[PDB]
């Protein structure tokens, strides 16, 4: 870096030199994917502590599956 | 200022275009079993594409490896650690990334570490068809990468979720970039309103490119790091080198300079990368100032500049600006304010936007025809009427044709 | 370009006004007690407006059913599991919406799930006094909902919270709506400097609407979604009918089309529904490509256009834009760049925005006011002075009134 | 959905039709409504465990209402 | 309008400046070694600027008092709570500042309770060099001064992580404050086309400052709060208290009022702090009612005004703009729209920007240097052309100097 | 708060008065650390709970801390 600047008193304009390119001019685009399962409700009676907080992360799973079906089938927008 | 002339893209439309692709039933399969059980194919399509696929999250296993361990022996008692905290933490990613695209409708950026990890993010710039200057970039400046990526939510399917990421390629690296910044230049005499302005309005950022010059009107759709510009080429336009000659002789023949004329001088300041520009007009004060020691110089009316050798502050009326203190040299080129080569008298009042030479055409239009239309009324108080119709022989005397006498 | 002829809106006046009524003493536990115990009154209050109300969390009573349930045998000990969790993830909420008014200073949108979840909202969407068009609409668009409605911070009181809940309504669906395209047109003529340009300035979204047209200049603040688009008339103008009429013959008699003039002619592209309008100018490369085959049409000077049939991307100088594949039909309407109808030598230089007939109005005042000041201009070498007032009657002779001698 | 356009070259512009209105045109407001309780500090000395965690999430509800006093009494802003 | 008057400056060229300082290999061991074990020192460096510091998480201690309290008797076991609590939410923190600088890339705003915590906040607002008042001000409101500081990403070293933190101080408080609202005024005469219009383009706030007058062009970069104006002076303009007078009457010598020409006659509303301004033209339906009882007042073509004292709501053409409902008393101050003072024959047809002054010189140009030219043209039908240079001299008859033979 | 408006029938435009300045001047700019410590991977066989629960937030820790690093060594962007 050797950033360096000239003021040009005839103009009221300056221009700061000395640096580098990094321009976006495409794009990769890949497909990323996530494998998930449906499950009926098929629980329990119970417990004794360590499944009442396994299925609460878990209603918490639906909770978003049911999210993402909500946005339902339209193009997003840019 | 130049904005306007960008054309419009559509940032999303090659995401979009894969995301369409995954639609047509066979489509989705082929990719679920590409990934088979390799986590990273490059499955194709019905119109044939190369979808580069990867898979980041196996929950169908993991919820159908303790579906299994636990629709046994429970109902119901507790069963242990371990596979509590490895899934509590995986379902919450997906939480995560369910947030983005609920509160986003669909569409991310920067692109989340929920969303793609830097783990993630890092292999794929890594098979990535770019040379290693690329690599090393993208590796060395991943919140950049991330602040200029998109993330689209495409498909949730029986049980496949898919989002399609955009990431940027830099097809153009390390070509010397500057910057112009540009304020008013007015007259600064003494009746308030006798006076005029012009502004260069060509100010942004500027890039050598495949032999012609990228130019970045709005000067924050390109963000700095340390010497490094990143911009975008969507908010660019494309102009010949010869535009450079802007700051090396505004008068040129090889291009015609853009500016902005009016009649309104108003204070301020533009804050460059190593000083201030400071336009300093009517009663206002300003000034600059040194930490520890206070006002050091206070400007007089015109355009003026100090570095940041020393200063640390300028203040234009009521307005106080820090100043950016980046090591560099400042140089000052003396030379006298263009905008006394102009007669007020025959200015354009104001102008959105004009050239230099476009002035100069408008001047000569009124300079021409006004002397013209001047030196034709320097004719008068000599000139002759029509002697009737009538057969009348008169000879001109007095001021009227009047009923002659004397010397015939 | 025609954002600065909306008007300004205050987007949350009607929240902050219901928000204004609630600090009246009275009205709050008017609000706590027709909520005894049914979780959605619709109370009335002093003035005496219709404030539907939805309590969505109660912990007075879930926290004065274990302060309780753990002020007795706790000091202290182990209570069991149930009863965290039934808490931890209430309170979580009640977190989250603390968060997000802490941020915003009390003002939020999208609306979270958190400030209001899609089984409170949907519920809301269902005793809403509209149709079942909307009630689908909205349904199915959740996201968007969420997108333009705005929450606002409230009352804290003793053990009240309330927060208002701005909610969109449509009252307009599924009228016909449009989108206009527009990119420069110049001359394509040879030395830099000559040509001349005109704009439409007309682009936007624009919809059917109660008989006249709404119209939406800054086409974002409109998302589309397949095919609806979803906009806001707060940021729209109302016009007749007639404005389509620009699409179809820009010089017609019943709307005068709004345009802009330049000299500045640059090269540039807008991508359309269907396809890419490129205005390619100068020395610029402009080109057309599709992705296995690279490119496929390479564009001449002037205005031109390709569908999306075909067509992955097009460039424009060093500006790769991707074309959107919404499949659709194209339609290639030729005709003859209206630029070309104009003399340069009296087009009007830059004029920010005018119309069609403001220009031509512009162009007659400067046709007419020339010629009449140029055949009045020939009439000269052929007039002649005043002679004396001292008596002299001379007989006009040689370009000068001379001392006569030869026929009188 | 039948999108099409058509392109203008008189005039470089286009227009895409085929499209069909969600305009706002209006409000529903509502109030949204959250009963809370306020506690003295009258805990305990203890304890085993899951009560430390109950008053954790609790230190939290305090931290929350606090904030939200907080954000005091004035406008807030369009 | 006016936005583009506006200079520009560097929003935190300070605390970059102060991160700039950090970096000296000896800076960091002497914030590290002077908070020792104070929690808050005040260190001086290399330069020898003061640097108020502050240590807000030990997580070194606290992990190397469990690392120990862990790596003896665990390899392996269960150890007890408390300790996890105590870190699970000390880093939790740690985890949202990392997140915000992640997608941030470094720099935030607001500044979130994360990031600072109102008791941390609170304190250093507390040993601040600022008047009593200002402490006050800023403590009665928190959440809008944390949307007014930004958040630097400074340095990772061995085991300091330091960012600084930019605290808006407010130099100016309690002076009075106001918002101008315009609209366009237009002849509403009945041939579309026909029209003129004006628009005052001084709109923004405006606040008394060391004895001129502070002005924010983009009305949304001040938020109100009640009755109180947060701004920020870097996107203002210092002006005279003249400016003023423009409200009183915009002829004044003594200030160059603002304003825009145009022949754009088209409708619209401006929601005021207490009413609404609305500008009915041509076929439009401008209405405003009251929410009970529908349509109260219906608009003629011009611009008038409706206080919000029994309005709800104003509608123009397809769009409901809802009124503010803040108390206060409206005075309509009636007077002649200054547009019917102005020859629409001579009036300019659009200026992007002129002042009052500036219109009436061009008018003048326009007037005067058409009637010169004028009565100038009213001395034909009447001037006689040279006879010719061989001798002649003829005397004036019959529209030709003709082969005379009469009264010679 | 005597707030107040005027509208000028004149020149459509209109005044509203009564408020009162806040205006942003200057800056306060504090430095503000966080202590941390580095450990090597030194940990456990085991366990029974309460210290699978430990490392994690600790995983967790490790997480941030790299990140930030990531962060490398440039000017963030105003």
């Amino acid at each position: 870096q050797n950033i360096t600047e000239e003021f040009y008193q005839s103009t009221c304009s300056a221009v700061s030199k000395g640096y580098l390119s990094a321009l976006r001019t495409g794009w990769y685009t890949s497909v990323i994917t996530i494998e998930l399962s449906n499950i009926k409700e098929n629980k329990c009676n119970g417990t004794d502590a360590k499944v009442k907080l396994i299925k609460q992360e878990l209603d918490k799973y639906k909770n978003a599956v049911t999210e993402l079906q909500l946005l339902m089938q339209s193009t997003p927008a840019t | 200022f130049l904005g306007f002339l960008l054309g419009v893209g559509s940032a999303i439309a090659s995401g979009v275009a894969v995301c369409k692709v995954l639609h047509l039933e066979g489509e989705v399969n082929k990719i679920k079993s590409a990934l088979l059980s390799t986590n990273k194919a490059v499955v194709s399509l019905s119109n044939g594409v190369s979808v580069l696929t990867f898979k980041v999250l196996d929950l169908k296993n993991y919820i159908d490896k303790q579906l299994l361990p636990i629709l046994n022996k429970q109902s119901c008692s507790i069963s242990n650690i371990e596979t509590v905290i490895e899934f509590q933490q995986k379902n919450n990613r997906l939480l995560e990334i369910t947030r983005e695209f609920s509160v986003n409708a669909g569409v991310t950026t920067p692109v989340s570490t929920y969303m793609l990890t830097n783990s993630e993010l890092l292999s794929l710039i890594n098979d990535m068809p770019i040379t290693n200057d690329q690599k090393k970039l993208m590796s060395n400046n991943v919140q950049i990468v991330r602040q200029q990526s998109y993330s689209i939510m495409c498909i949730i399917k029986e049980e496949v979720l898919a989002y399609v990421v955009q990431l940027p390629l830099y097809g153009v690296i390390d070509t010397p970039c500057w910057k112009l910044h540009t304020s008013p230049l007015c007259t600064t005499n003494t009746k308030e309103g006798s006076n005029i302005c012009l502004t260069r309005t060509d100010r942004g950022w500027y890039c050598d490119n495949a032999g012609s010059v990228s130019f970045f009107p709005q000067a924050e759709t390109c963000k700095v790091q340390s010497n490094r510009v990143f911009c975008d080429t969507m908010n660019s336009l494309t102009l010949p080198s010869e535009v450079n000659l802007c700051n090396v002789d505004i008068f040129n023949p090889k291009y015609d300079c853009k500016i902005m004329t009016s009649k309104t001088d108003v204070s301020s300041s533009v804050i460059t990368s190593l000083g201030a520009i400071v336009s300093c007009y009517g009663k206002t004060k300003c000034t600059a100032s040194n930490k520890n020691r206070g006002i050091i110089k206070t400007f007089s009316n015109g355009c003026d500049y100090v570095s940041n050798k020393g200063v640390d502050t300028v203040s234009v009326g009521n307005t106080l600006y820090y100043v950016n203190k980046q090591e560099g040299k400042s140089l000052y080129v003396k030379g006298e304010p263009i905008i006394n080569f102009y007669d007020p008298l025959v200015f354009p009042s104001h102008q959105w936007h004009a050239s230099i030479s476009q002035v100069n055409e408008k001047i000569n239009q009124s300079l021409a025809f006004i002397r013209k239309s001047d030196e034709l009324l320097s004719a008068i108080g000599g000139y002759i009427p029509e002697a009737p119709r009538d057969g009348q022989a008169y000879v001109r005397k007095d001021g009227e044709w009047v009923l002659l006498s004397t010397f015939l």
